[PDB]
């Protein structure tokens, strides 16, 4: 079984900033690519972005290519993702999930809770 | 930065009888390649999101016979004929051709 | 298998209520002590009350009596607890939490997040 | 109320290196009866928080010999032989002699 189990809940001041971490097994970490997607109030699902482990590279929906920023560490199969400058609105789970390839996201992150 | 539409948003369902959720985008979302990428996830009451249906109707490993899903172009819809207690969640489609991916608002089935 | 599976993530406007839900399967509902515990990143976890499924006795903390109801279910096994003109800081994950004898928390329920 | 207050509130332990966690209650908890319900309670990251163990040294059912608890009156303390990679979260030291039932600060343990 893959395993991607997520850092725990944090609780952040107004201007402040989060990284949420992503640590993967199960599977081989740099082969699939590693998005986020946060569960906010009256905004369902929204995708935040993704990265690839293999390559370090990245993609950012514009509603956070500003204040966000995802990273990789393959000696340690771990993915992170940084909320600058937070906000009200932010207050939401936070998950990191590998995507398949004919299908998207078939593994999820437990969640990070952030408030 | 398709407008994912879902219909109804609020579902509650009689323990046994079928329910449906229907989602419009606000655009056709057939990828150059043929395919669509629509799906559905599940997000059962405090667990993580689940992968449902994916390629409009096709079934993820492991997911029961009773879910189904069709559509075409712009309109889809998800069956779940005869709906159980563990059922109860909150269901989302999803677009994955084009960039970014988005998903509906959400429609929440409870008994 | 015993399981405490409670209700969905509320969303609610400041001054509403929330009223959650927690179905006991895998046991005998009536012997046990069902508590209500909730997780809020301010001041990890805290004690909101309890009430005994048989003669429907309750007890709640100082913090949360004139505004926090318990009620169970004995017909369908679930107990309820409805929380009252909401605020910021009642933003937190709650969870009910049956008693185990020698011990007082043996089993948990998934929680639900309310914010 | 009684307080219990838990020292260190962060205690960032090497992989393989023992720990301990200290725990104090401000007054002698032990119930009307002859138990002293001091337990341990541990929340691994966004999972719900899990007995660890109770009547201050009782592990429970499938808690690993790492653990252990000992103390009595004031004092009681939390030590894990060999903190792996699976110990890491929040720790609550709890006291359910009086009520209301009252819960430590709560220590992040962190590899």
């Amino acid at each position: 079984q893959v395993q991607l189990v997520q850092s725990g809940a944090e609780v952040k001041k107004p201007g402040a900033s989060v990284k949420v971490s992503c640590k993967a097994s199960g599977y081989t970490f740099t082969s699939y690519w590693m998005h986020w997607v946060r569960q906010a109030p009256g905004q369902g699902l929204e995708w935040m972005g993704n990265i690839y482990p293999g390559s370090g590279g990245t993609n950012y929906a514009e509603k956070f290519k500003n204040r966000v920023t995802m990273t990789r560490d393959t000696s340690i199969s771990t993915a992170y993702m940084e909320l600058s400058r937070l906000r009200s609105d932010d207050t939401a789970v936070y998950y990191c999930a590998r995507s398949g390839g004919p299908y998207f996201f078939d593994y999820w992150g437990q969640g990070t809770l952030v408030t | 930065d398709i407008v994912m539409t879902q219909s109804p948003l609020s579902l509650p369902v009689t323990p046994g009888e079928p329910a449906s959720i229907s989602c419009r985008s606000s655009q056709n979302i057939v990828h150059n390649n043929g395919i669509t990428y629509l799906e559905w996830y599940l997000q059962k009451p405090g667990q993580s999101p689940q992968l449902l249906i994916y390629k409009v109707s096709d079934r993820f490993s492991g997911v029961p016979d009773r879910f189904s899903g069709s559509g075409s172009g712009t309109d889809f819809t998800l069956k779940i004929s005869r709906v159980e207690a563990e059922d109860v969640g909150v269901y989302y489609c999803f677009q994955g051709s084009h960039i970014p991916p988005t998903f509906g608002q959400g429609t929440k089935v409870e008994i």
